[PDB]
RNA sequence: CCCUCGA
């Protein structure tokens, strides 16, 4: 509903959304844009962020 | 086969991404290791594992790095 | 080329036509309403 | 990948970074003293902001964002005065029209963001269109005019190649490029002259390289005769080097074709040091292309008078048609209609006849710089029907050119078609920028999930069709449809063999396969049927068009899909 | 009238002929003054030796091909107008070549007269079979730059002389760029860049050196219109 | 010199059509079908013509000349746009000889609501009393305006009230002769009022004895900020002594030069790419 | 308190000072020390002075002041209102906006030396280079044609008339049968010079000072390259054309923030150069970032370059003392 | 042969210049050279700022003038000026009306000279007077007004634009034949501040010294 | 916001 709110017809799906007790579950890219998180793509995607950086023993010796 | 490259464009994007599976990865792989890099230099944790430019941004540090297949990265 | 106006700097004018009316006063429009 | 960036703006944007560096010299003793030095420019400032700005890059950005290339990522250049350097090769993305266009300027701060400029956004590293996959860092303008007037062959030119006869030796043959040059620095020798060439240092084309050199082909330094222009000589020296020998004048769609070639087969950096060099070139020639206008480089269709008047005999029997109550008042407009179509065709024949080809105006739209033979219709030979408010065409047409100039009658009737047009920009732009949004919005959480979702579900595309004779005809939308696909099943061709493997990107070569074996159509993996629940996998996306290799996971499609059909959008009537 | 910041001329050896030269800082606009007089002073001002005229024994009215030579007759031309020489006679000088029986003919085989260097004697000229003979003279001269071959014809020319054009100038290839170099507040100031590639007569130093003496001598000839004049020194 | 169609008693911008700001075949010698901006009022703001007047029933009207019997006299009559329909009206550009005779049989007029024909010259009721008739006084000012597309004549149009006044100014070598009434009408340039002789002069102002003995001085705006910032600066173009007449300009204005419109300089101009940067 | 006249005053310099009342709460803790140990008993003030907007300079004109303390008419609560005129030259320069009276504008791209500029065979520098390209598409030809009749007008002319009037020069008024060295004329509007007639004039073109003519009877002139010297191949189309100085210029446009003011109510940075705003961010541009699939600049312009309060000043805080960027917070216009 | 340089008089302030011979294709960028040093590196002296009685600024009137301040100061640009002094100078001018004060009225101090004594500067009536100061140094090219802040300069003195070039128009053509050679005419037209004769000799200095570079 | 203007 969040997502759909900031589309069109606002005062509609808010009103509709109130009435259904409805949860946004906040997985989307546009609410991440809202909320201000990392958005699901490209670098924000779980694989590339969480990435754990580590030199290489034969690099750290030198 | 290239001319000298300048500036962003050293190291060359074609063998950074020969080290990686993907852009992305590279960029949050370089990111992480540059903040490594300037966490060592102001707590005065590992240092640069190249010879470094007399000013050169961490980044850059970072970049030269991968292109060496100095360090290893886990994708999680 | 442009003669009704006194000290007016000479302009040759290529036009062919001769113009019977003069141009009314610009700001008539203001002025007369 | 660099942009000029004015000296107060970046004080202005880089202001903490100049304060902590020098704070860290003796400049300044403590970081508000920095402060203040920087608010007054003190002359201090400049060395330390040219170390603190090297390699830190910065986005540009020009509205309206019609597609994500309305932002790239640059390395800044301190550079004097006021206004904003921009790089001649991305007017394309941008659309920027230098009649006073405005870009922005942000600056990437954390780690994260600087690498992100560096790698995704930065210019050299998207020379393709995202859309289409062709080349839009390319030369335009004068660019284009510069190189084909470089690589044009001018029959009789000076200098050129002789034959030899009865006691007359063979003249115009040169030792190496050097000494065409040195020919051409005196007046012996044209640029655009044909001649025949000792050339150690290039690739000849393959036919050329089969059959004049052995297993190893063609190595530096081996020499082979060529015939050609010293202009093309130095053309293809801003190629590759190993890159075969293009005798050819270069039009735009030689230029793209090439430089397509280029990013297929090559590595992206040496596409983006190629199209530099191909863009000095371009400019250094395009000043001495001798390119210019003036009216008596306008020429005029000899017989327009006589055309139409026959046209207008036309008519006046149409007119005595009406008034003999024999036609419509319809059907009226439509005769005239017809019949001035007719003759404004026919003026732009005897128009395009009355040209020779190295004509300024004639030059510079056969090359594909700019413009069409319209406007040089319009120009020179007629104007023709207008369009009425409502958008019915007059059936009285306008028959002087804007070289002859229009009555005022003739002035006042376009203007009706020039102004509504004018407003129907307006609102096109508007209308396709809502549909973008919409489109944007249904998209948006497309993304690419997964690597392979495996699912043998295919669309089977044309990919050529046979005619009654054995040859088979090339279907025009290949392209598109095609192309850039990954394989869902292996091609059998009606005999036993397997072209092509499941899972191949369908490129050129991988098409010219399909198409020498003889198969008309193929079963592609799509996103209409990829089994992926949420979003896609890459393999059914198949090639990134930008990169040209198969999509990254993490990709948005959803955006680029919706912005690659939007962005356009400005252009449909 | 000032004296500005003193410009520097580096040079890095890309080859043993080859080499960049950089001039830097320039006041704003001097990379144009220099850079195309520079190019072409290196270009034409610089005196070299060169063939002008061969004889080939066995080719007089029509120059196709040479009976027993693989080579005709005007990659022949192509292989000696590559020749590198020479000469300190200031005048004409005619020099021999005569191999028979099967073989390559390099300029190597070339017998020199006193006075001329023949600096690339590996060069391959021809080849012959075992019927084939190669007689052929050359005239090398002494001049500048590069003369075509209808400037080679003699009025007087004897039959048989082929007239070739003649690369005297040492140098074979000359480019020059300016970009622009940062002095204090100022991003606007030229650097000159000059790519030159020159035969193994001469080095590239040796010819920037060369080409530096006769242009001050010609500018000289302003400067001693008044040698009170007052002008930029720096 | 605007007509405004928005405002209180007008229509919203929001309810105005693409119908709205169309040209319209009775807008000939009334509005400008050149001069309008070209962002969103496009067609909603529009430059009453040169010759038009406002009568005063709030209707625009322009003249014309009689044409009795295929002659065309120096009588002129102002018509209102009902008025215009029932007549003939003959485009300025069509030939005349000495005579009043027209040179052609037939001739393209306006006749019946805004349709273009080729016509008897036998019947016609008026003709236009010159070009730029139809055109407002920024676009009568684009010399050589009929060899350009209407869509860059807007453009130019709107361009020449973006010029900034200069601190010299310049007249152009090549003019429409309109520049020399534009500037006076406008009032930015002194003009004097009455004949007479320049009795004292200088920067600050110019003094000027009528032959009655009365005499009349004008001060000289001097460095005054114009509402955009521009500098409104009036010079004294008359020396003492001088012999003036009644409607003579005795001083310039910000972009007036010897009493003529300079909105700009006569500059060297090469056609050609140079280099890139022209790019 | 109030700037001389006749001064030359640079961003950043006080035009006129004024002090506002300030609250104890306000004061910092160290400034609340120094003041009691040091028996200041003056009021606590903040400085309101009037002081130059960025990217300005001039010289004070003018000076107008009205007090209350007079019987100057003011607004309610107001007691002194003071103006101050600053007069500014502008020179031409990069990024100003020239045009055409034909439509044709551009930005200057480029000053050059007059050194390196084209010049024709007497030494004469051309003042303008316009791209030929541009020309022929935009469908105004009349640039061109003012240009060949602004060049007949800088030399003059004499059309031939010995052998009598030439067929092209019979509609010709007798009074433009020749002309002096920059003659002013008129080419009024759908009444004007024709294409033969202007033609015509081209060949009788004036010499110059030593006899020679420059522009051939196209309208064109061979002209030699600044920069080499080497003449250019073809003869380029030259002539005089009048062009004029818009009011879009790089001094008022050219405009750059780092940190500055913000909005009270959504917590984000003002904007126009007036206020020393930022620039918007807007949903399209968001898109391309999404697109090029960067979460992180665009998180960065989204928290803690715009709309996070602890974020903006911890950001500021690590680039002064060198360290890295802190992880963003909440945007304020969420919780809005 | 070596090549030669001969002087052809035309005017008191033109010259022409013959170089020959000199190999072909030489001549272009060797008159071009000369005529970039010209037109940008040539000495001379301008004046730098000027001090008027009763005006701090330079928008604004003198009583009795007809010229403002601006106008004036324009016109006091097309003032040609020969300093030997080599250090700021000060030259006065002082009128009193009715009359036109041209560039003789200037009073020059020892060591420069005006070369354009009627130049207009400015009308004045019975009312009119006129009190000015001229700053004269010595330099090249062109200048802009230095600020006041630059220097440490009151409110009174009034900086203005430095035109120190004494050369007008430069340009050349070649005569393309010994065997094969170009012939060199180098077009010289300074103002009356110095002779086409040393404008070229001080060009030859700067050249001479410059291409030493390459050694 | 509105007026007016730039791409
Ligand atoms: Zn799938």
């Amino acid at each position: 509903w969040l997502s759909a709110a900031s589309f069109q017809e606002t005062t509609r799906v808010l009103t509709d959304a109130a009435i259904n007790c409805r949860s946004d579950k906040l997985n989307g890219l546009k609410e991440n844009v809202i909320i201000g998180k990392l958005i699901p793509a490209g670098t924000g995607i779980n694989r590339y962020r969480n990435i754990a950086v580590q030199p290489t023993e034969e690099a750290r010796a030198a | 086969g290239y001319d000298t490259p300048l500036g962003i464009t050293n190291p060359p994007i074609d063998e950074l991404l020969d080290r990686v599976s993907s852009k992305y990865a590279l960029v949050i792989y370089a990111a992480k290791r540059a903040r490594q890099i300037n966490d060592y230099y102001n707590q005065l944790y590992v240092g640069p594992l190249v010879e470094p430019g007399l000013q050169e941004k961490p980044l850059s540090i970072a970049l030269r790095e991968i292109h060496a297949d100095l360090l290893e990265h886990t994708e999680g | 080329s442009n003669n009704s106006v006194p000290g007016a700097p000479n302009r040759v004018s290529f036009a062919k036509l001769r113009e019977p009316l003069e141009v009314p006063g610009l700001l008539d429009v203001q002025t007369d309403s | 990948h660099q942009c000029g960036l004015p000296k107060l703006m970046a004080l202005e944007l880089f202001k903490p970074f100049v304060m902590k560096r020098l704070v860290d010299l003796n400049h300044a003793q403590n970081i508000k003293s920095a402060k203040r030095m920087v608010e007054r420019q003190r002359p201090q400032v400049w060395d330390v902001l040219e170390e603190v700005i090297a390699e830190h890059p910065v986005l540009l950005n020009r509205a309206p964002t019609l597609h994500r290339l309305g932002i790239q990522a640059f390395e800044p250049m301190l550079v004097e005065g006021k206004a904003i350097q921009l790089h001649p090769l991305v007017c394309e993305a941008f659309n920027a029209d230098f009649d006073g266009d405005q870009m922005a300027v942000h600056l990437p701060l954390s780690a994260e963001a600087q690498a992100e400029a560096r790698i995704l956004m930065l210019s050299s590293n998207n020379i393709l269109s995202p859309a289409s996959g062709r080349p839009l860092a390319m030369p335009r303008l004068d660019m284009v005019t510069g190189l084909y007037y470089l690589t044009t062959e001018v029959p009789g030119d000076t200098g050129e190649y002789q034959p030899a006869s009865g006691d007359h030796p063979e003249t115009g043959v040169y030792s190496s490029p050097a000494e065409a040059i040195m020919a051409a620095d005196r007046g012996v020798l044209s640029v655009r002259a044909k001649i025949k060439v000792r050339l150690t240092q290039l690739r000849p084309p393959v036919e050329i390289e089969a059959e004049l050199f052995g297993h190893s082909g063609w190595q530096p330094g081996d020499a082979w005769m060529a015939e050609t222009t010293l202009g093309r000589v130095m053309f293809n020296e801003l190629l590759p080097l190993g890159y075969p020998f293009v005798n050819k004048q270069m039009h735009k769609k030689v230029q793209a074709a090439i430089i397509n070639d280029l990013a297929e087969r090559y590595p992206m950096i040496v596409v983006a040091q190629t199209v530099d060099k191909l863009k000095d070139a371009g400019f250094y020639w395009a000043t001495r292309s001798g390119v210019t206008v003036s009216m008596a480089d306008v020429l005029v269709p000899p017989r327009k008078k006589e055309i139409l008047d026959h046209y207008e005999e036309r008519a006046d029997k149409v007119e005595k048609q009406f008034q003999r109550g024999a036609l419509n008042h319809d059907e009226r407009n439509e005769a005239l209609v017809e019949i001035w179509k007719e003759a404004t065709d026919e003026v732009g024949q005897a128009l395009r006849e009355h040209y020779p080809d190295d004509n300024p105006i004639i030059t510079i739209v056969d090359s594909g710089a700019t413009g069409n033979f319209t406007q040089t219709r319009t120009l020179a030979g007629m104007k023709g029907l207008v369009t009425n408010p409502k958008g019915e065409f007059i059936p009285r047409p306008v028959k002087s050119s804007f070289r002859e100039g229009l009555t005022v009658l003739e002035y006042f009737i376009n203007t009706h078609g020039a102004r509504k047009g004018l407003a129907d920009t307006a609102l096109r732009t508007a209308d396709s920028g809502y549909l973008t949004r919409r489109l944007v919005d249904v998209s948006q959480d497309v993304i690419v999930r997964e690597h392979d979702c495996q699912t043998e579900r295919g669309i089977v595309v044309e990919l050529a069709e046979r005619a009654p004779d054995g040859t088979l005809i090339r279907d025009p939308y290949i392209e598109t449809s095609a192309y850039a696909r990954t394989l869902g099943t292996d091609a059998v061709d009606e005999a036993g063999n397997v072209i092509v493997e499941r899972g191949q990107d369908l490129g050129d070569p991988e098409i010219d396969a399909l198409l020498a074996a003889g198969i008309t159509q193929v079963k592609v993996r799509s996103v209409l049927t990829c089994a992926t629940s949420t979003g896609v996998c890459a393999t059914c996306y198949g090639r990134s068009m930008a990169t040209g290799k198969l999509v990254d996971i993490g990709e948005a499609v959803g955006i680029v899909a919706a912005q690659s059909i939007g962005e356009p959008g400005t252009q449909l009537t | 009238m000032l004296i500005s910041q003193r410009p520097t001329l580096s040079e890095d050896v890309l080859t043993d002929n080859r080499s960049q030269f950089v001039i830097e800082p320039l006041e704003p606009g001097f990379g144009y003054t220099l850079g195309n007089s520079l190019r072409r002073t290196l270009l034409s001002s610089i005196p070299g030796a060169a063939v002008t005229s061969i004889r080939i024994d066995g080719v007089l009215h029509e120059f196709t091909t040479v009976p027993g030579v693989k080579e005709d007759v005007t990659e022949i031309i192509l292989n000696l107008k590559s020749l590198v020489v020479s000469s300190e006679e200031d005048e004409p000088v005619t020099m021999y070549l005569r191999k028979q029986g099967p073989g390559e003919v390099t300029a190597g085989d070339i017998v020199p007269p006193a006075g001329v260097t023949v600096h690339n004697p590996g060069m391959h000229i021809a080849t012959l079979n075992d019927k084939g003979k190669l007689e052929v003279e050359l005239v090398v001269e002494r001049g500048r730059g590069y003369v075509p071959a209808v400037q080679n014809r003699a009025s007087g020319a004897e039959i048989g002389r082929i007239p070739v054009d003649s690369i005297y100038s040492p140098v074979l290839k000359v480019t020059y760029k300016v970009d622009a170099t940062r002095v204090e507040q100022r991003t606007d100031f030229d650097k000159l860049i000059l790519d030159v590639e020159t035969k193994n007569s001469i080095s590239p130093r040796d010819a920037l050196a060369s080409a530096g003496k006769t242009l001050v001598e010609l500018f000289g000839l302003a400067r001693e219109l008044n040698v009170e004049a007052e002008g930029i020194e720096i | 010199r605007r007509l405004s169609a928005l405002g209180p008693g007008g229509l919203s911008r929001e309810r105005a059509g693409l119908e709205v700001r169309d040209v319209h075949p009775s807008h000939y010698g009334r509005m400008c079908p050149i001069e309008t901006p070209e962002g969103p009022n496009i067609g909603l703001i529009g430059s009453l013509s040169v010759y038009a007047r406002v009568n005063p029933f709030g209707f625009i009207e322009t003249p014309y000349r009689k044409v009795v019997d295929g002659v065309v006299s120096d009588e002129i009559v102002y018509l209102t746009a009902d008025e215009e329909d029932r007549h003939v009206v003959a485009q300025a550009n069509s030939p005349i000889d000495a005579d009043g005779r027209f040179v052609e049989p037939r001739v393209l007029v306006r006749r019946k609501a805004g349709e273009v024909e080729y016509v008897p010259s036998s019947e016609v009721d008026y003709m236009d009393v010159s070009p730029r008739q139809m055109v407002s006084v920024a676009t009568a000012m684009i010399p050589f305006l009929e060899h350009d597309d209407a869509n860059r004549a807007l453009m130019g149009a709107n361009m020449q009230r973006q010029a900034v006044p200069l601190v010299r100014s310049e007249a152009p070598l090549v003019g429409t002769g309109m520049e020399l009434r534009a500037a006076i009408d406008a009032g930015d340039v002194v003009v004097a009022e009455e004949s007479g002789v320049i009795e004292e002069v200088s920067a600050d102002y110019i003094t000027v004895m009528h032959d009655n003995g009365t005499r009349r001085t004008y001060r000289m705006r001097k460095f005054a900020r114009s509402n955009h910032g521009t500098c409104a600066n009036q010079c004294p173009i008359v020396d003492a002594g001088d012999r003036v007449e009644a409607g003579q300009v005795i001083a310039d204005g910000p972009c007036t030069d010897d009493g003529e419109m300079a909105l700009g300089k006569n500059l060297l101009v090469a056609i050609m790419p140079w280099e890139g940067h022209n790019y | 308190g109030i700037v001389r006249i006749g001064a030359e005053v640079r961003d950043g310099d006080i035009l006129v000072g004024k002090v506002t009342p300030k609250g104890e709460t306000e004061l910092t803790p160290e400034e609340r020390l120094l003041r009691a140990i040091f028996g200041e008993k003056a009021r606590e003030v903040r400085d309101t002075s009037l002081k130059v907007p960025h990217g300005e300079s001039g010289k004070v004109i003018g000076i107008r002041v009205f007090s209350r303390e007079d019987e100057d008419e003011l607004p309610a609560g107001v007691n002194e209102l003071v103006r101050v005129y600053v007069a500014q030259k502008r020179k031409i320069s990069d990024g100003d906006k020239l045009a055409g009276r034909h439509g044709n504008k551009g930005v200057i791209g480029k000053i050059l030396p007059v050194e390196d500029m084209p010049f024709l065979a007497d030494g004469t520098p051309v003042d303008i280079i316009l791209n030929t390209h541009g020309v022929p598409r935009r469908m105004n030809i009349g640039q061109i044609l003012e240009t060949h009749l602004g060049w007949c007008a800088h030399s003059g002319w004499k059309v031939d008339a010995a052998k009598g009037v030439p067929d092209w020069a019979a509609r010709l008024p007798d009074e433009l049968l020749e002309a002096q060295p920059n003659a002013i004329v008129s080419t009024p509007v759908f009444d004007g010079a024709q294409e033969a007639e202007l033609q015509g004039l081209l060949s009788c073109t004036l010499p110059n000072r030593d006899g020679d003519v420059l522009v051939d009877a196209d309208g064109k002139a061979m002209l030699f390259d600044g920069r080499s010297g080497e003449p250019f191949p073809y003869p380029v189309t030259v002539g005089y054309m009048y062009i004029m100085k818009l009011h879009h210029l790089v001094d008022d446009k050219i405009h750059a923030r780092s940190t500055g003011p913000y909005s009270m109510i959504t917590q984000q940075p003002l904007g126009g150069k007036a206020q020393f705003g930022g620039q918007r961010f807007g949903e399209m541009e968001c898109w391309a970032m999404q697109a090029y699939g960067a979460a992180y600049t665009l998180q960065e312009l989204l928290t803690i370059k715009s709309d996070d309060t602890v974020g903006r000043v911890k950001v500021y805080e690590a680039i002064v003392k060198g360290e890295n960027i802190p992880e963003p917070g909440i945007p304020e216009s969420f919780k809005v």
